[PDB]
């Protein structure tokens, strides 16, 4: 279900169905063939889930063939316009490579604001740590076009060199030798700021989501903790302490959830909200009531009043 | 430079499939500058030879060495203390003589095969005098020891006083203890190639020796004259088996990789005077 709602975005999945249960028997998963062909579903992982389904199990492999998808798409750009590497080019290449980080939303005033996703290697605030902050500027991608980016760009100037080295024919060569020295005058570019700055425009038309501000903290069983993501969908606390396809953006820098242990601190606050009022029969019901406040809504409306005394435990 | 770009090309392009593990013994080929360990075929090896031989010729910085291994050619690293800043005059006649006494070592380890073979030596020396510091190595890297004998021949060679007294003559001050008793194991540099604070050696001269089982008291030693027109990386190769002039003779048997970028912490975690730390560790 979940590689099928993956890639249900494709028109064609069916192709990818047949090649990927081919494999110990499955046939089709017993010819379900989307459970016969059901209707949409909610948002659920998208493209960006696959490579984080991989890189866990195969870092190297996936790594060199995004890698060699990467100078393919920049080899193939710069071999239909001879050196001339404009914004949309470097846009498409920084979207091929960056399309699981960033995504940019056209929210209130028709502004682009960007939103990014963090990694524990990254200067967070306190608890951002598996979900979107949000970024007026993209800083992060402003350095990443002139670092990480300038690695394929002499990739590239390696691959002509090496096609320059060649016992190949003289007009080869001389077109080699043009393509290499508009390249070489075009490599610099990426550097330049007004450049940068219409790269980031460009892309912004590229990363973008078109639901993204629609549904930022819609659900109510995800709640942003300074560990990570905190989900309440089932008995057991999930503690979402990877990449994820929920686009939650709000968080708590102070909840920190570990789990919940029996430690000292865990049993002296029992200790403190109990014993003190008997109850009958395990009466629980005020601090029952005291949760319920890590959901939404579309519960019950009660309205609990503490007021009374001086210096009690209100 | 085109020379290197080529370089470049064959090793990440092509040799890139040979790359060993740190601590390999496959390992026969360091490349020190990108810090790789390669596994070369003698096929490959040539090519790269081929490579940096064009890029010595043009003065490009290498930082290659071989691996010894367990039976290989010989090499003598001799790190001389000298009476003064002059570089010693090392004349045909004082490395001819020099050569003869390698030899009667060489001879002395019982390894060498019997009838009559070629063994050329090689003297690449440093190219200037630093504090009074000088070195040479001599080269044989068509004799295939065994690396036990070579340590036996070292062994010996620190203690001649034939050698010790050439040396002498040359103005060493250290005649008894200049020669590495770890010649035998250490990996050593391709011809044209340094570590990174030095620069490289230069082949001053070679020499053919022939040797006869027959007539054993006949050791003819003469210059080798045309040196320039072999592949001098190539013929220098301890562990080359397919040079053209050196064919072989069979005797008897870090990690914090920085990359260029994250050392630069390091080069002001030195000078740091924090000798006494009571609050400051």
């Amino acid at each position: 279900s979940n590689v099928v709602f993956a890639l249900a975005n494709t028109s064609a999945n069916y192709r990818p169905l047949a090649e990927w249960f081919s494999q110990t028997g499955g046939k089709e998963k017993l010819e379900k063939l989307w459970n016969d062909a059901s209707h949409h579903t909610e948002k659920k992982i998208t493209k960006r889930s696959i490579m984080y389904w991989a890189h866990k199990h195969a870092p190297q492999q996936y790594k060199e063939i995004v890698e060699q998808g990467y100078f393919s798409i920049l080899a193939e750009y710069v071999y239909s316009y001879n050196g001339m590497l404009e914004h949309y080019m470097i846009a498409k290449v920084i979207y091929a490579m960056m399309g699981n980080k960033f995504v940019v939303d056209v929210d209130s005033n028709g502004k682009y604001v960007w939103f990014e996703f963090v990694l524990p290697g990254q200067p967070m605030n306190q608890g951002e740590i598996w979900k979107w902050r949000k970024e007026v500027n993209p800083d992060e991608l402003h350095i990443y076009i002139s670092e990480n980016f300038s690695r394929v760009m002499d990739r590239i100037t390696e691959h002509i060199k090496y096609h320059l080295s060649q016992p190949h024919e003289s007009n080869i060569l001389n077109y080699y030798k043009k393509l290499l020295k508009a390249f070489e005058r075009s490599k610099s570019k990426i550097f330049n700021d007004s450049f940068k700055k219409g790269v980031i425009r460009q892309a912004e038309f590229l990363f973008r989501q078109r639901s993204f501000i629609q549904t930022l903290d819609t659900n109510p069983h995800l709640l942003g903790v300074g560990n990570g993501v905190l989900s309440i969908e089932t008995i057991p606390a999930k503690l979402i302490n990877h990449f994820h396809e929920h686009p939650i953006h709000q968080y708590t820098h102070i909840c920190y959830v570990p789990f919940n242990p029996e430690n000292p601190w865990t049993k002296l606050l029992l200790n403190a909200l109990q014993d003190i009022i008997p109850e009958l029969d395990a009466r629980l019901w005020i601090m029952f009531y005291l949760s319920t406040a890590i959901f939404r809504g579309l519960k019950e409306a009660l309205m609990l009043l503490w007021l009374g005394g001086g210096c009690n435990g209100k | 430079l085109a020379e290197v770009q080529a370089l470049e090309t064959l090793l990440t392009r092509e040799l890139s499939v040979f790359l060993t593990e740190p601590g390999s013994k496959k390992t026969n080929i360091i490349n020190r500058i990108t810090g790789k360990t390669y596994a070369l075929p003698s096929t490959e090896l040539l090519r790269l030879y081929e490579h940096l031989e064009q890029c010595r010729k043009q003065g490009a910085l290498m930082y290659f060495l071989e691996r010894q291994g367990t039976y290989s050619g010989l090499m003598l690293d001799y790190d001389l203390k000298l009476n003064t800043n002059a570089v010693p005059p090392l004349e045909p006649p004082a490395l001819s003589r020099l050569c003869h006494r390698i030899f009667v070592h060489i001879k002395n380890s019982s390894v060498l095969p019997e009838g009559s073979h070629k063994i050329h030596f090689f003297f690449t020396l440093k190219p200037e005098v630093v504090q009074g510091k000088y070195g040479f190595h001599v080269l044989i890297p068509g004799l295939k020891l065994a690396a036990s004998t070579k340590k036996s021949i070292i062994g010996s060679l620190q203690h001649d006083a034939t050698v010790q007294k050439i040396l002498h003559e040359q103005g060493v001050t250290n005649p008894e203890s200049c020669l590495d008793p770890h010649s035998a194991s250490v990996p050593s540099l391709l011809y044209g190639s340094s570590k990174l604070n030095h620069k490289p050696y230069q082949l001053k001269t070679g020499f053919e020796l022939v040797f006869d089982s027959s007539d054993p008291d006949y050791i003819p030693i003469h210059q080798i004259k045309n040196l320039e027109s072999y592949n001098l990386v190539s013929e220098l190769s301890l562990t080359n088996e397919q040079g053209s002039l050196v064919r072989p003779v069979y005797c008897a048997a870090m990690l914090h990789d920085p990359e260029a970028r994250y050392l630069h912490k390091i080069l002001n975690l030195l000078p740091p005077e924090y000798y006494v730390e009571y609050p400051l560790w």
